[PDB]
């Protein structure tokens, strides 16, 4: 079903934003040690 | 970590799969993934357009095209990967899933990235393709990372998909083979990774025997234990032989 699909795009790319945002900052972190 | 089996819709084994594995990753996982799953306001993304080549571009716009719509897939960061890729299937099966890829539009990762970048680029004569792998070595662990070398008027490139910004596309700058593969070398330098192996393939034909596969390891070097004049000298007589000779695949 395209709607379902199209949903799951939708939570996929919030997901992936905030999955990359958090190894963003644990990059930084892992430099400041 | 998890490979997406099931296709499009992705099935709830799968799914489920999927926000566990992130949950247990980010700090603040449970509000993370409930913040996300059946919110009702999330953002439709853009669907990016297909590039294609016409002789109204440079083969370096072109090239900086194909990357581009990668970088707008972008980077999978989910621990799921959405799409699989069988290494030693037929290039003709493979050239349907980098198909796939751009229908669904999901974020991929490096192996993807290759088959998706051979896919955008069969069209084009004077690019040639092969992939360029590194099996590195940080903190205990091993790593396996590949991107697509690129040939084209004398000079080296790629196209690829990483974590890092350092680690995928290269212009087509390099002079030798061994300039790309050393600059991927000295990037590795920045994130504290050795470089165990370096795995040059063949050549990926524009037009392929029926079941013919992609040559992953036609030259394999133990980059760790080898000076770089020793790296350079079997870089360049293998990239000598790539462009001339017919080398017979060693897979």
């Amino acid at each position: 079903q395209q709607e379902l699909k199209q949903r799951q795009r939708a939570e996929i790319y919030a997901l992936n934003r905030v999955m990359t945002e958090l190894e963003q900052q644990q990059f930084d972190e892992f430099c400041k040690q | 970590f998890h490979v997406n089996k099931s296709g499009f819709p992705i099935d709830s084994h799968t799914w489920e799969r999927m926000w566990l594995h992130v949950a247990k990753v980010h700090p603040r996982g449970g509000e993370m993934v409930g913040a996300i799953r059946n919110a009702a306001f999330l953002a439709k993304p853009s669907i990016p357009q297909v590039p294609n080549y016409r002789l109204s571009m440079t083969i370096p716009d072109w090239l900086q095209a194909i990357q581009n719509y990668m970088k707008t897939l972008q980077y999978n960061h989910t621990g799921t990967q959405f799409f699989e890729i069988r290494k030693m299937r037929p290039l003709s099966g493979l050239m349907e899933t980098a198909k796939e890829m751009t229908r669904e539009s999901l974020p991929i990762k490096c192996l993807e990235a290759v088959i998706l970048g051979i896919y955008l680029t069969n069209g084009q004569p004077s690019i040639e393709r092969f992939p360029i792998s590194f099996k590195t070595y940080f903190s205990g662990n091993y790593f396996h990372h590949v991107v697509l070398g690129i040939y084209c008027n004398g000079y080296y490139g790629s196209l690829g998909m990483s974590r890092r910004a350092e680690l995928m596309d290269k212009p087509l700058t390099f002079r030798t083979l061994s300039d790309l593969v050393f600059d991927f070398e000295d990037s590795y330098k920045k994130y504290l990774h050795t470089v165990k192996k370096v795995k040059i393939g063949l050549y990926v034909p524009h037009e392929p025997h029926s079941f013919q596969p992609i040559e992953w390891k036609q030259l394999v070097l133990n980059v760790s234990k080898m000076l770089r004049a020793d790296i350079r000298k079997e870089l360049e007589k293998y990239a000598r032989d790539m462009r001339m000779k017919i080398l017979k695949p060693a897979s």
